């Protein structure tokens, strides 16, 4: 049930790396959670700060 | 609440749900739920080891999502330590969504346009790139091929400007992703 | 129609006030829009002709075309005499720009004229109408004779009492940028306070303007 | 003189009238003053060419259709000039080819009327080179001429280049 | 495109030539070490105007290799191409990687993404062409092509053309 | 969508450099630097879906109004008025037949913006100009 909570995005929970085991659940007061694809996530990965103040 | 308030912690939440993940989520939301929150409070709520907690809190710092404050107090028992509080900077951290994600639809812009420039050609022998200005540097006498400069092979095809479509999907796919951050 | 519209639009998307003649105004549409005075100057009258035989039972979408038929009929037929001003603010007061257009008639003679072209007397009169000789000047007329008379009374029916500063001799004035001056509208409350207790029945207090009433009376009641 | 790096400049294009530093308007000659930047267009080329050719001719010996054209000047070439000639010969038959003007009045007759307009040297030896027919075709073909001739006056003036194209 | 430039080059004479015809020696030097000789710099430097009178000032001898270094200054002719500029030229050879146009001295190499897509490669005719539709580029064929791309060495230029703009093409 | 490019995909708000480029022959929201990135290496079609109409880079301008129908109707009115522009005096103070003139050039402006008969009124149009 927490697993299709979790893919209908009605709850957070984190697992272990080792396997997808709930442990701890949440209530997700955000939207879905796969609205941005992978490769859109590395490519926001790609970009850095200069400083601090100038913004 | 405030509407600005509620505005701003749905923006939080959305670029935490979408560009990283269900741990950064967790550590976000309690961030926007409990507004400090020092290094045993996220411990007791999360079960989060301290080691996992480092690259979370090194992301979120790097991103600014959160800023940390170096404060410590003085408790009854004397056992003082330089505690850390994790709490959110709403002006700065709005500030750094629209600097990243203004300056990733510029370089998205521009890898379009590289590939938009016609492709060249690619020797597969020395695996270097060379363009069609300096290919006709190295075409040969029977004027049929182009030979590399040091391989002395035939120069094979490249795709930029096949994947121009494809990189405009992406683009557009990406936008429509991105539309309730631009709303926000 | 829709074409005259679409340029009016775009008349009103500028930054700063515009000041031009209704010449100027039917040039610049005419090598921007291809509209020329003589169908603009039939505006009105072929927008009811068209309501009229189309029959339509509403027309509540149809009164802004009638002030655009207004508008068309009035630029076109009228030349001189005559301002359009485009304002990019039609309040400063107001965060996001709204701007305004204003066909606005600068001879008040104009309107005037056909009435007194048309009756041979016209007897203007006013309990109040001073200075006389300004309106022979001011609306093109011929007076054959402006007279004000000067009321006979055996008492001085009327007291006209003309005050430059309060009770302590701090003066006293209603120019609009000085309207938040506290010595200025404590003076004008202590005399409207103490008219109130010395006048029996009833008393008119006339403000120069609607704003500056509202804002010396809400910090009155302060 | 000032010894910055000055590394950064923008890419030498014929549309923006950028030729490089060292193609400007202005050129110091080798007598010390400035002098317009002499743009030849085809025709004029090859006249100033075969001009110099004869002269040297003269010189070493002191001290019309196209197949006579082509080998009056390959005798004249190899009469004049030794080594290396390869890259000249196929000037001397590229503008033997596309030689748009045939003799010295003709051609004088296009740079005065070119320079009647007071128009660029590179637009107008553009416009002696390339063998157009409209005004449009004029535009699009030198990006360079944009917001610069009006059209009535581009369209007569490649009507009377039109008119002195001979042969 | 032909232009005329006052140019300056340094010379080295070597000292079997040191003689009284020293002067005739350079300018015979400056002729088959300039004339059709390539320079990125100033173009494709074609003929030497003015040989009657080219300024030859005092040389000065190397101190180690003993030979005299004259800079010369002169007129010429020369040819220099340009990004964005149309030229005309025919075609001396063809591919399936493109064709070369030869304008003036200088081949320009027309890449295969730059012609429409109607016009294809023919390697069965003799010898090969480019057919379309409506026209067919062979070798020793006129036609207008566009440089919208300059790559300039030390001694040499090489250029890259396109015809996919209209009212360009063959002539 | 009338504040961003649909074929460049890119909002006002973060990109202020997009401007109100279209084409006579077909008019689309499009901005400058998608031209520029298009139409610049040379011609070609329409990138919105759903059209293939062929379009020069120097034919393009910004609109001056609002609506795609207005704009088109005037650019059509200035392609029928720059050629045909009898007026009173070529009339010879014949007022009914300059209302009559107007009448057919109204007509023959609506049927270039409809399309209802637009080869025959471009054959008329063509075979009056070259007078
Ligand atoms: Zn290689
Ligand atoms: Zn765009
Ligand atoms: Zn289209």
């Amino acid at each position: 049930t927490i697993n299709q909570l979790e893919e209908d995005s009605k709850i957070l929970v984190l697992r272990t790396k080792k396997d997808k085991t709930p442990r701890y659940v949440w209530y997700n007061s955000g939207g879905n959670l796969k609205c941005i694809d992978e490769e859109f996530v590395k490519m926001w990965e790609n970009v850095q700060l200069p400083q601090f103040a100038e913004l | 609440d405030r509407p600005i308030d509620d505005i701003v912690k749905n923006l939080l939440k959305f670029v935490v749900r979408g560009f990283y993940g269900g741990s950064f989520v967790l550590v976000l939301d309690a961030i926007l739920f409990h507004s400090v929150l020092a290094e045993d409070d996220l411990k007791q709520l999360l079960s989060i080891n301290k080691t996992e907690l480092g690259p979370l809190i090194a992301r979120l710092r790097s991103d600014r999502l959160i800023s940390i404050h170096k404060q410590r107090e003085y408790p009854p028992n004397s056992k003082s330590v330089e505690r850390v509080y994790y709490y959110v900077k709403y002006p700065h951290a709005i500030d750094a969504i629209k600097w990243k994600v203004h300056q990733v639809v510029q370089r998205l812009k521009d890898d379009l346009d590289k590939n938009s420039e016609p492709n060249g050609y690619m020797c597969p022998i020395c695996l270097t790139k060379y363009t069609q200005l300096e290919a006709v540097q190295l075409l040969n006498f029977d004027r049929t091929e182009f030979l590399c400069s040091l391989c002395d092979e035939p120069l094979v095809e490249d795709d930029s400007g096949k994947k121009n479509k494809e990189k405009q999907d992406k683009l557009n796919r990406l936008m429509d992703q991105i539309q309730p951050i631009i709303d926000s | 129609l829709k074409r005259l519209i679409e340029y009016l639009k775009t008349r009103m998307k500028v930054l700063h006030v515009i000041s031009e003649t209704p010449k100027s105004f039917l040039q610049h549409l005419k090598q921007l829009t291809f509209i020329e005075r003589k169908p603009l100057r039939f505006c009105s009258e072929r927008l009811s002709l068209l309501v009229r035989t189309l029959e339509v039972t509403e027309v509540e979408d149809f009164t802004a075309l009638k002030d655009i038929a207004t508008f068309a009929t009035l630029i076109s037929t009228y030349e001189e005499g005559f301002l359009l001003i485009i304002e990019p603010y039609e309040i400063e007061n107001a965060a996001v720009p709204n701007p305004i257009m204003r066909f606005t008639c600068l001879d008040a003679s104009i309107a005037i004229k056909p009435v007194f072209e048309r009756f041979s007397s016209v007897i203007i009169t006013s309990g109040t109408i001073s200075p006389l000789d300004m309106y022979p000047r001011m609306l093109n007329f011929k007076t054959v004779l402006q007279k004000s008379y000067a009321m006979t009374l055996a008492k001085k029916s009327f007291l006209p009492m003309i005050i430059t500063k309060g009770s302590d001799q701090v003066a006293i004035s209603s120019r609009f940028e000085i309207r938040n001056d506290p010595s200025i509208v404590r003076n004008y409350g202590s005399m409207l306070v103490e008219f109130a207790k010395i006048t029996p029945d009833g008393m008119v207090v006339f403000f120069p303007s609607y704003l500056y009433m509202e804002s010396i009376v809400s910090m009155w009641q302060t | 003189r000032r010894r910055r790096l000055k590394k950064v400049e923008e890419e030498e294009n014929a549309a923006t009238l950028q030729l490089g530093q060292e193609f400007q308007l202005k050129q110091i000659n080798h007598q010390g003053e400035e002098e317009e930047l002499i743009a030849l267009n085809l025709s004029e080329a090859r006249l100033v060419i075969k001009e110099a050719l004869v002269e040297r001719r003269r010189a070493f010996k002191r001290s019309e259709t196209r197949e006579k054209e082509l080998e009056s000047i390959d005798v004249l070439l190899e009469q004049t000039t030794g080594g290396n000639n390869k890259d000249l010969k196929n000037t001397m038959q590229y503008l033997t080819n596309f030689s748009r003007f045939r003799d010295q009045e003709t051609v004088g007759a296009v740079i005065q009327l070119l320079k009647s307009t007071g128009l660029h040297p590179f637009e107008v030896a553009q416009l002696g080179s390339l063998a157009c027919d409209t005004a449009d075709e004029a535009k699009t073909l030198i990006p360079s001429l944009n917001n610069k001739i009006s059209d009535d006056e581009l369209e007569r003036i490649l009507k009377e280049l039109s008119n002195l194209e001979t042969l | 495109m032909f232009f005329i430039k006052d140019l300056s080059l340094n010379i080295t004479l070597h000292p079997s030539f040191f003689g009284p015809r020293m002067k005739q020696y350079l300018k015979t030097k400056l002729l088959e070490e300039v004339e059709g000789s390539c320079t990125g710099k100033f173009g494709y430097i074609l003929c030497v105007l003015d040989y009657d009178n080219i300024d030859i000032q005092r040389g000065r001898i190397l101190p180690t290799d003993g030979s005299a270094e004259f800079n010369v200054k002169y007129r010429a002719v020369v040819f220099k191409p340009f990004k964005g500029e149309v030229v005309d030229g025919t075609v001396v050879s063809c591919s399936q990687h493109g064709f070369e146009v030869q304008v003036g001295p200088m081949k320009v190499f027309v890449t295969k993404h730059l012609m429409p897509q109607d016009l294809t490669f023919n390697a069965g005719s003799n010898p090969p062409s480019y057919q379309s539709s409506e026209d067919v580029i062979t070798i020793k064929s006129r036609i207008r092509v566009k440089i919208e791309g300059c790559i300039s060495q030390v001694s040499s230029i090489h250029a890259i053309g396109s015809i996919k703009e209209d009212y360009l093409g063959a002539i | 969508n009338k504040d961003m490019c649909p074929i460049c995909k890119t909002d006002r708000y973060l990109s202020p450099d997009v401007k109100f480029l279209v084409n006579p022959e077909c008019y689309h929201r499009i901005c400058e630097s998608c031209v520029d990135r298009i139409f610049s290496l040379g011609p070609a079609q329409c990138p919105y879906k759903g059209c293939d109409k062929i379009l020069r880079k120097n034919k393009f301008k910004t609109q001056i109004f609002d609506d795609v129908e207005v704009e088109k109707e005037v650019d059509i009115r200035k392609r029928v008025f720059n050629v045909f522009n009898k007026t009173i005096d070529d009339f010879n103070g014949d007022l009914v037949e300059y209302n009559k003139y107007l009448e057919e050039v109204e007509d023959i402006i609506y049927k270039l913006d409809h399309g209802i008969d637009v080869a025959k009124t471009e054959e008329k149009l063509r075979t009056y100009e070259e007078l």
